[PDB]
């Protein structure tokens, strides 16, 4: 296929941030939720 | 305007965009449940609780997967985006049930949510057998929630078929016979042939569930003289049928794939492809009581359901060879859509053989409810219906979206998945021989070390899954809009541009009959 | 016939050939079907007809 | 209903080939290897003389008026039981 | 100089193929034949060679002398 | 079908034919590397010449081009191939691919 | 049992289960071949840089692609119906034991001659004694006798169980109202462990079959201790 | 002009390697995970009655 | 040179190995020298000269069939990002054993599985091939 | 009764720019607030309730 | 008429790719989140 360059390119520093984001999106609020499972059983 | 055009569509491809949004968003939900499930087994002992949560989640993670994410994704999201396409038709035939399709789902799935929710939650296998499933064993709303969480889901998924198969027989160019129509349309029309028949059935077995559950009726029931046994009969006259409406779309998306990125402009053996799907459209109607080798079933039935099961590998074989041969002499383009789709073709092969392998009942007698069951489906789904989804996502996201993905990305994706999705279930082939059991939270010692094994796999398919949003972020967010598309003149479904303008073919194609 | 200046055009080279041949028809001289070469012309009009 | 497949976009010739040879010529076929395999020939029973078998109102119009028209020798027994 | 000679120039891939179906061939009965020896083989052997003298009373009386039965001390 | 020489002398033919238009030059050739095969000298003498009749020198290097293409690892075709057609080469003035530097990645 | 990293079926304790073990290696020989031809013929079809994209004709390929795969099938089919109907055959058992199923323990009953029978509920954890297996052993084993053909009969009273045994190639659903059937024959004394092998609730894993395998002699004093 | 392959893709696949093996060594070897490695040629047994 | 999005239903540039002859000029507008060099290429082209036939060709394609099917450094990007997050997973593991796991049953013990082994060894567990058999119960030790 | 249809269709074609299930004038756009009101605060309701379900109560 | 062309043909904006970072965040995110929390919530009942 071919296209054009990108109307906003998104350059290796915004790729980290956009990567590092997702990632943590999904991290975060399922380990919150696994480091307390004691506390949730213990309970 | 946005409510008039997303919340009362009557367009093909936005509501093909709803359920591909749909769909992803489940895909999401069960990707967790399945990394639940791999915790709790990730090392000896209990991790959340008994078998009863192990169980609502594992019983979500198939519902989840099943009806929420691939038939969504490949029927409702493909079949919409591209059967009218394929064909130069101006919509589906019937454009504003087809959008009561789509928003069925998203009640389906708040029930089926608030049956985890209410109570102790379905703890009963996305089977749902009684009288696990009944009013004593699991009294309360829960089982009655995912009930009519799957009446809706039926509801939605038997218009579609209606949908779909009117359309693709009243709505083609009418000098194109049904032998014209490209394959990915075939395999829709199959599935929706198999849907219209199979989903009563399951409807009707789970309504009788519920009336046992609450009218005091006694269908499953010995005390009335009913039979649990009945219940396995109807929900698996539903359930191989399924497996295969899982599939079709799939290889429906895969010939394409292959045809394409083999520079081909048409897939080898056309009749052929075209006689193995409606085979198998057929075949899966017959072969039911493969799910029930060790209920009590007389040696000549076993002998019977035996014999027609594996004869579905002969077209299913045919298919396999004819994206071989049409691999062969191809101009091959190493996209990351081809990956997927070579990944397909193994791993679906070796998912097939191991079911053949449990088509054989005195061998199913040990390996029945056990990890190597677990093993071949998840082969022919996590690496067949999914492989032939992030195939189709990848070639097709220019077509929707009118911009590119990194395909440098996409084959790190494509990697990453195909380590983690191997590590995941191939040992689960040894847990299964040497007896390991399904539906388990907790095992004997000696499976630590493939379980162990097993769990470290689902973590590197999360990974994957995230860096899949990733990608579809950085997409959206570079705007690389496409210009040219190669073999416009067989793929018919790029010749109006990327995207194509949400009205198509307002004036016909011309074809001549001679 | 078009009632703009272009069309779709789908050409089954032989007959019984499963694979349709697809390409844009512009008003014209008449361009030639790319598998088979057959010609074709557009004829465009008004819906008056 | 109750199969699957999923034509009927247009019946013609081409569509009843495709069933002769796609289904229904390969029903016969494993059909034809089902018979060949469960043939051989079982072992035979014991004759007991029942009064409602092996009938005899009035003989048979051909050979010796006691043989049916098929008679096997190996299967039917005569109305005094198997022959030599 | 010499001229270059005419090589074969028509049908190269379907020569590919055909060579190495045929390999692949050889080499699937190649497989077959290791595969009966060191595992199909192998186990007919080792489970013929087991019960050929098999004395069930002397392994019972071992498993008793152990300690591993309810019902037999 | 038919032998290799009458399959040979059909497409030599096809270029051969005085007034071919552009449009088929471009049929031809498209069609051509389908096959199983690297064309015989004297199909691709009949494409050059076409290319010439057509005014279209470009064309002509992009052919020689794909006669070295289609002979995959078999590195010994397309030089006996250049070989046999330095006479056209020379007659028309037909530059080869190397000769101006478009073998360069 | 199980033992750690194991890759296969069980040891066969029963001539039936080493029947199943000789028909898998056949099966999986074939297995094995068939998905190493495709992953190969993958690789073949990716690795040239040669081409022919021009249509390609069907019909004598797919006759090789159909009988080949027909005639595999076959081969498959035959020792796998006959195992099937030789697991069927008669064979006079010498003993019945019955054996219920409950949320979350197995009962066993013994009634030919007198009236025995008793629960047989997984050892916790935290009481095993040394040596003993985590999940898997129990406080009353169904001792039967060695070298004997056994009708065991299987059902419920409350939900969906399994009866198995893996190392004798048992495995017999647990349906109440149903009483379903199977034929065990111990080659070995020793001791023969199964698992729950239908979904049954909260303990579903947690409720095992452990056989005591000995000399008639000794079931019978074992039987008469146990009334 | 040299792409992000040429310019970085040594590095990419030396580093990403190298991050990865150590990573999973220590994984599998540091922290405590019960792998459950066969007995044979490994354990010696002892007396458990 | 520069293609459009409203294009798209007219016939387009490609290169491709398989498609030698695109449908169009890959540079459709020509100067005044260039037009002067297509009148030129009318006569023989031996009067050409090198850097006329490859600006003929330039106008004709976009890029070589050497250039169109180079390869390129692409794997070492991909092999390497795909051990960095197969690495990277390997962190979630070692948290997940850090902060969610805690202790395996007490059966792991060394002294339990000892023991646990010897008793498998006394029921003769898997005799035949599997587990006892590979015990020497005569000289008392792993068979070598 | 005498056939009216003529006139229906003469309403129904009338070039107002109104989507079909309110091309019938007023009456349609009440019909249609009464259902939509019924199904958002119905399912409103419906949220309470497994709200309401979703926690014991003794 | 509707806005056609892409970034137009979906129900979400991308008109600025950092609110189109936190809009796929929740989006996924919650796919994601849901079953632990379901989790959670089971536990803290019995
Ligand atoms: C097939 C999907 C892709 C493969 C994914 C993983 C690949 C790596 C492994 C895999 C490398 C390929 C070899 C497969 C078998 C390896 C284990 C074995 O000895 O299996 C034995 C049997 C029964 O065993 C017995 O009764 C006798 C035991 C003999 C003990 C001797 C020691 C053997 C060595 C120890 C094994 C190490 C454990 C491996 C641990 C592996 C953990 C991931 O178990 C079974 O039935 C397992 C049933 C699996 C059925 C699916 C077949 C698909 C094959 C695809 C192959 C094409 C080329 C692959 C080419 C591969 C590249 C694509
Ligand atoms: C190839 C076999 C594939 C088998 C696949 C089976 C199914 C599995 C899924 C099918 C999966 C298929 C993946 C095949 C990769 C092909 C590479 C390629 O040529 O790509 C093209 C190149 C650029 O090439 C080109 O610009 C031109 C076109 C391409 C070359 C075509 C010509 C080939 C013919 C010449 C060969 C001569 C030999 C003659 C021989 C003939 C004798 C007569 O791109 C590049 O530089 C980078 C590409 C990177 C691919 C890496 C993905 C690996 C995923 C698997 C898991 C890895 C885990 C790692 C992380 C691990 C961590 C633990
Ligand atoms: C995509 C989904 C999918 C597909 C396509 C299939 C396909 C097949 N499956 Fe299925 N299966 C499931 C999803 C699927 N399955 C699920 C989810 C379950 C479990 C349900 C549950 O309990 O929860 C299951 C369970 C299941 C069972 C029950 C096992 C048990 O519970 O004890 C059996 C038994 O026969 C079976 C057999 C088969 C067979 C023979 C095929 C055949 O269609 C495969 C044919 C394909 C090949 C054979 C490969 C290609 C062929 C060649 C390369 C030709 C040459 C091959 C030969 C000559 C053999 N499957
Ligand atoms: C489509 C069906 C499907 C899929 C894809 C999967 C995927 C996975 N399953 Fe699946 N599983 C089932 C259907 C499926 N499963 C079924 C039916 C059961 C039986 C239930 C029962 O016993 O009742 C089951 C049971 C089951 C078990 C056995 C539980 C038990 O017996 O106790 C396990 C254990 O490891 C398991 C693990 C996994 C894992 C790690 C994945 C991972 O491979 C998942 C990784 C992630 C993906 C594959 C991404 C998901 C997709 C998207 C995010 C879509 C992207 C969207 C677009 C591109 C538009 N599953
Ligand atoms: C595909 C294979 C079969 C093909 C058909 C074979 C012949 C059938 C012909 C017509 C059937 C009509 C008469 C039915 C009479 C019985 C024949 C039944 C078919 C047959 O052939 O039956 C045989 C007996 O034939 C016998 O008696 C002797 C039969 C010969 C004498 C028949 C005389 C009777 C004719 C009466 C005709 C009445 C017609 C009325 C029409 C009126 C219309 C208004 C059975 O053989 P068997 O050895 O007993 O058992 C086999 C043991 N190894
Ligand atoms: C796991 C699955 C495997 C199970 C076992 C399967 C094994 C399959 C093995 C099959 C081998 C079949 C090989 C056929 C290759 C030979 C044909 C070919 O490749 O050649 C083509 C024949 O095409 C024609 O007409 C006739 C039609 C086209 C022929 C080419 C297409 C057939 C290709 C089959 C490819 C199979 C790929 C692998 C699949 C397993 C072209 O030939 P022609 O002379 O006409 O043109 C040549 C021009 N001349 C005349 C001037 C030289
Ligand atoms: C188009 C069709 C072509 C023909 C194909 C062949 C189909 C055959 C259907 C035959 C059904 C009737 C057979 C009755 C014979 C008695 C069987 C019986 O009575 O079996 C009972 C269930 O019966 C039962 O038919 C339950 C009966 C219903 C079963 C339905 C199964 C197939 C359903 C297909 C539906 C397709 C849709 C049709 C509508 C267009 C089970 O109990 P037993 O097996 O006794 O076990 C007891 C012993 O083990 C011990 O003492
Ligand atoms: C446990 C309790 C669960 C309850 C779940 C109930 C769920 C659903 C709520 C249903 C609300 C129904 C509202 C009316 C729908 C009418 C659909 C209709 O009539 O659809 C028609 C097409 O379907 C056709 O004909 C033929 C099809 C007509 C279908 C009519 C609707 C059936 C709804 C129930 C379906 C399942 C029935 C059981 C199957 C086992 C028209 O198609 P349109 O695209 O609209 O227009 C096309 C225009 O050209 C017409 O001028
Ligand atoms: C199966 C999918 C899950 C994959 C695994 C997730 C990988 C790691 C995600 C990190 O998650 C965070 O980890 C912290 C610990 O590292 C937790 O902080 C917790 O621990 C901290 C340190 O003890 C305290 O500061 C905090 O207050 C306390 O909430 C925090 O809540 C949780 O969001
Ligand atoms: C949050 C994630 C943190 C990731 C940390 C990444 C650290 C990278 C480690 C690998 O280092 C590589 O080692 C090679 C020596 O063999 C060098 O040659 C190579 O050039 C170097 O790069
Ligand atoms: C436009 C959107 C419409 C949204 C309308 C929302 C209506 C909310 C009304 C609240 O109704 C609650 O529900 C039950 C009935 O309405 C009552 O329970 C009672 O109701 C039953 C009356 O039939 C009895 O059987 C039971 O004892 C008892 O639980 C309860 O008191 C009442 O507060
Ligand atoms: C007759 C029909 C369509 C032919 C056409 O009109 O183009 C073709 C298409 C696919 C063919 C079938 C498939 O190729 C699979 C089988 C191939 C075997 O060689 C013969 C039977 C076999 C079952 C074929 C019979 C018949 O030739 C079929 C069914
Ligand atoms: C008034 C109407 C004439 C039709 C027309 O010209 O409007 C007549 C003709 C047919 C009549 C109907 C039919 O005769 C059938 C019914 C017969 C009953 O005795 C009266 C009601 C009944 C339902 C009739 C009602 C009404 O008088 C109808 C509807
Ligand atoms: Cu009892 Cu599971
Ligand atoms: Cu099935
Ligand atoms: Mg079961
Ligand atoms: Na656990
Ligand atoms: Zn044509």
């Amino acid at each position: 296929i071919t296209a054009k360059p990108a109307k906003t390119p998104t350059s290796p520093k915004e790729q980290a941030i956009g990567l590092s984001v997702t990632f943590l999106s999904f991290l975060l609020p399922a380990g919150w939720v696994l480091y307390h499972l004691d506390n949730y059983k213990k309970s | 305007m946005f409510i008039n055009r997303w919340l009362f569509s009557t367009n093909h491809k936005d509501i093909g965009t709803l359920y591909l949004l749909f769909g992803a968003w489940a895909g999401m939900v069960g990707t967790a449940l399945s990394l639940l499930i791999r915790a709790e087994l990730g090392q000896p002992g209990t991790l959340l609780g008994d078998d009863q949560i192990y169980n609502v989640v594992v019983t979500a993670h198939a519902f989840v997967m099943i009806f929420f994410m691939v038939m969504p994704i490949m029927i409702g999201g493909f079949g919409n985006w591209l059967v009218p396409l394929m064909i130069g038709a101006p919509d589906m035939a019937f454009p504003r049930m087809n959008n009561m399709s789509f928003w069925l789902l998203p009640p389906s799935f708040l029930l089926l949510l608030a049956s985890s929710m209410v109570e102790a939650g379905a703890g009963t296998g996305w089977t749902v057998y009684p009288p696990l499933a009944g009013n004593l064993a699991h009294a309360g709303a829960s089982v009655d929630l995912t009930i009519f969480s799957l009446h809706l889901a039926g509801v939605s998924s038997i218009l579609g078929a209606i949908n779909f198969i009117t359309t693709i027989i009243n709505m083609k160019p009418p000098a194109m016979s049904q032998y014209q129509t490209p394959l990915f349309v075939w395999s829709v029309m199959i599935t929706a042939v198999l849907l219209l028949l199979s989903l009563p059935v399951l409807a009707a077995g789970i309504t009788m569930l519920l009336t046992d559950r609450n009218l005091n009726t006694t269908f499953f029931d010995p005390a009335g003289g009913g039979d649990p046994i009945l219940y396995q009969h109807l929900f698996w006259f539903f359930g191989h049928p399924e497996v295969y409406i899982l599939i079709l779309p799939g290889f429906g998306m895969i010939s394409h794939i292959v045809t394409y990125y083999s520079g081909k402009k048409e897939p080898f053996g056309y009749m052929g492809m075209v006689w193995a799907m409606m085979s198998i459209g057929f075949l899966g109607f017959i072969v039911w009581a493969h799910h029930m080798f060790t209920v009590g079933m007389d040696v000549d039935t076993r002998a019977y359901f035996t014999s027609a099961t594996m004869i579905i590998a002969i077209p299913t074989g045919v298919k396999v060879f004819s994206w071989l041969a049409t691999l062969h002499g191809g101009n091959i383009k190493w996209s990351p859509a081809m990956m997927w789709a070579l990944g397909f073709i193994f791993l679906f092969t070796v998912g097939g053989l191991t079911g053949i392998v449990l088509a054989n009942s005195s061998l199913d007698i040990v390996l029945h409810d056990t990890y190597y069951v677990v093993a071949h489906f998840h082969y022919v789904l996590s690496m067949g219906a999914v492989f032939a989804i992030m195939g189709g996502f990848v070639h097709w996201f220019p077509l929707f979206s009118g911009y590119t993905l990194n395909d440098t990305w996409a084959k790190i994706h494509f990697a990453i998945m195909f380590v983690g999705v191997n590590m995941t279930f191939f040992p689960q082939h040894f847990l299964g021989l040497s007896g390991m059991p399904r539906r388990y939270s907790d095992y004997p010692d000696a499976y630590t070390m493939w379980n162990t094994i097993s769990s470290m796999g689902s973590f590197i398919s999360l990974t994957a899954v995230m860096l899949m949003v990733f990608i579809i972020w950085e997409a959206f967010a570079s705007k690389r809009e496409v210009l040219t598309v190669d073999l416009t003149t067989t793929n018919l479904e790029w010749l109006n541009g990327c995207p194509p303008p949400y009205h198509t073919f307002e004036e016909p194609t011309y074809v001549n009959l001679k | 016939p078009s009632i703009t200046n272009k069309r779709i055009v789908g050409c089954i080279c032989e007959e019984d050939n499963s694979t349709v041949i697809w390409f844009w028809l512009h008003k014209g001289e008449a361009q030639r079907c790319p598998s088979c070469g057959t010609h074709y012309k557009l004829v465009p009009h008004q819906l008056a007809h | 209903a109750s199969a699957a497949k999923g034509d009927h976009g247009g019946t013609g010739a081409r569509t009843w080939r495709f069933l002769t040879f796609g289904l229904a010529l390969p029903s016969v076929a494993l059909c034809t290897l089902n018979s060949w395999l469960h043939s051989g020939h079982r072992e035979r029973p014991a004759f007991i003389p029942y009064h409602h078998l092996r009938i005899r109102t009035k003989p048979f119009s051909w050979g010796d008026g006691n043989h049916t028209f098929f008679h096997n020798p190996r299967v039917n027994p005569l109305p005094t039981g198997y022959e030599k | 100089s010499t001229a270059l000679a005419k090589p074969q120039m028509r049908g190269l891939l379907a020569r590919r193929l055909r060579f190495h179906i045929v390999g692949a061939f050889m080499v699937s009965l190649g497989f077959a034949t290791f595969y009966k020896f060191a595992v199909a083989e192998k186990r007919k052997k080792a489970y013929a060679d087991f019960y050929r003298n098999y004395d069930s009373m002397k392994d019972f009386e071992e498993m008793r002398k152990a300690g591993i039965f309810q019902s037999a001390k | 079908h038919e032998t290799d020489e009458e399959f040979d002398a059909r497409w030599v033919t096809y270029f051969n034919k005085p007034d071919i238009d552009a449009w088929e030059l471009r049929k031809g050739m498209n069609t051509l590397v389908g096959y199983d095969l690297v064309p015989e000298p004297k199909i691709i003498d009949a494409a050059l010449r076409a290319c010439r009749r057509l005014n279209d020198f470009a064309s002509a290097v992009r052919i020689l081009e794909v006669v070295k293409d289609k002979a995959g690892p078999h590195k010994e075709i397309y030089p006996y191939v250049i070989q046999e057609l330095r006479p056209t080469l020379n007659e028309l003035g037909i530059s080869t691919p190397e000769e101006l530097g478009l073998d360069k990645v | 049992m199980a033992y750690p990293m194991q890759l296969g079926f069980q040891d066969a304790t029963s001539p039936i289960m080493e029947e199943l073990l000789h028909f898998h290696d056949h099966t999986l020989m074939i297995v094995f071949l068939i998905s190493s031809l495709v992953l190969y013929i993958i690789s073949l079809m990716l690795t040239t840089k040669l081409t022919h994209t021009s249509t390609m004709d069907a019909q004598e390929v797919e006759t090789i692609w159909t009988i080949l795969p027909a005639i595999i099938l076959i081969l498959i089919a035959l020792p796998s119906l006959r195992i099937l109907y030789m697991m069927d055959e008669i064979n006079n058992p010498s003993l019945t034991v019955k054996t219920m199923g409950h949320q979350w323990y197995w009962s066993y009953e013994y009634t030919d001659y007198e009236d025995l029978s008793f629960d047989s509920y997984m050892i916790p954890t935290s009481e095993l004694k040394p040596g003993e297996l985590r999940l898997l052993e129990v406080d009353n084993r169904v001792v039967l006798p060695m070298e004997m053909t056994i009708r065991m009969l299987v059902s419920s009273e409350d939900v969906l169980h399994s009866w198995a045994v893996p190392s004798l190639g048992l495995k017999t659903d647990a349906i109440p109202g149903r009483l379903n059937q199977t034929t065990l024959m111990s080659s070995r004394p020793g001791l023969y462990y199964g698992q729950c092998s239908e979904i049954c609730g909260s303990n579903h894993s947690f409720m095992p079959i452990v056989l005591e395998l000995v000399p008639l002699k000794y079931f019978e004093k074992w039987s008469a201790s146990m009334l | 002009a040299p792409d992000f392959h040429d310019k970085y893709g040594n590095a990419v696949l030396a580093s990403g390697a190298t991050f990865c093996v150590a990573v999973w060594v220590y994984m599998a070897t540091q922290i405590g995970i019960e792998w459950n490695p066969s007995p044979v040629g490994r354990v010696t047994p002892k007396e458990w009655r | 040179s520069v293609v459009k999005s409203e294009d798209y239903a007219l016939p387009s540039y490609v290169d491709r190995r398989d498609y030698p002859l695109p449908d169009v000029a890959h540079v459709k507008n020509l100067s005044a020298s260039q037009k002067a060099l297509k009148e030129k290429e009318k006569a023989s082209w031996s009067s050409l000269s090198i850097d006329e036939k490859v600006e003929l060709y330039r106008l004709k394609f976009k890029e070589s069939f050497a250039e169109m099917n180079r390869s390129t450094n692409e794997w070492k990007t991909v092999v390497g990002a795909a051990m960095f997050f197969i690495g990277f997973t390997a962190l979630l593991l070692i948290w997940e054993k850090h902060y969610v796991y805690g202790p395996i049953p007490h059966t792991f013990e060394e002294e339990w599985v000892a023991k646990q082994t010897k008793r498998m060894l006394d029921m003769k567990v898997a005799p035949i091939q599997g587990f006892s058999a590979k015990w020497d119960y005569d000289k008392n030790e792993w068979k070598k | 009764f005498e056939n009216r249809v003529a006139e229906k269709q003469k309403l129904f074609q009338e070039d107002n720019g109104l989507p079909v299930h309110l091309k019938g004038g007023a009456t349609d756009n009440i019909l249609y607030r009464v259902t939509m009101t019924l199904c958002l605060g119905g399912t409103l309701y419906s949220l309470y309730c497994l709200g309401w379900a979703s926690f014991p109560h003794k | 008429h509707y806005e056609e062309g892409p970034g137009k043909n979906i129900p979400f904006s991308v008109e600025n790719k950092w609110r189109l970072l936190a809009m796929m965040t929740l989006f996924f995110g919650s796919g994601f989140a849901a079953p632990f929390f379901i989790v959670r919530h089971q536990l803290l009942k019995k």
